[PDB]
């Protein structure tokens, strides 16, 4: 009850497994990264 | 940790495979094991 504003697309979802918001999977999505380095998985 | 807290200390292979090191098996007698722990770092 924040007054009538909105924050669920910025607050965390926890359904994910990942803890980010919509908009924070949104940029992670749009940004590509290489040479990930995990253990060369 | 610091040397006069204590001389025991702990050694990262980074990016290297748990398993890389006991195939192999330069000190070696880490590499006998009871304390592997493989973390994303190494
Ligand atoms: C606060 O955050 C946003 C907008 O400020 C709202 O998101 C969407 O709001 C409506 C109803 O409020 C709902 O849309 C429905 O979502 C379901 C689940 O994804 C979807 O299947 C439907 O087709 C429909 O789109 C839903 O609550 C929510 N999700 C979507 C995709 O729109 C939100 O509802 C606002 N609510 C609060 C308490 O702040
Ligand atoms: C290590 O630093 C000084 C000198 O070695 C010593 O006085 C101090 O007690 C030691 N620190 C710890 C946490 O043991
Ligand atoms: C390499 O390390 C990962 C854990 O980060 C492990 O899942 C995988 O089995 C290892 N690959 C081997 C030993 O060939």
């Amino acid at each position: 009850d924040f007054g009538g504003f909105n924050f669920s697309q910025i607050l965390p979802d926890p359904s994910k497994p990942s803890k980010r918001s919509f908009i924070e999977d949104l940029l992670f999505n749009k940004v590509t990264l290489a040479d990930a380095g995990f253990i060369k998985q | 940790p610091g040397t006069n807290t204590s001389n025991q200390v702990a050694v990262l292979y980074q990016g290297v495979n748990c398993t890389e090191v006991p195939v192999a098996i330069t000190w070696r007698v880490y590499s006998t094991g009871s304390n592997v722990f493989q973390t994303r770092a190494g």
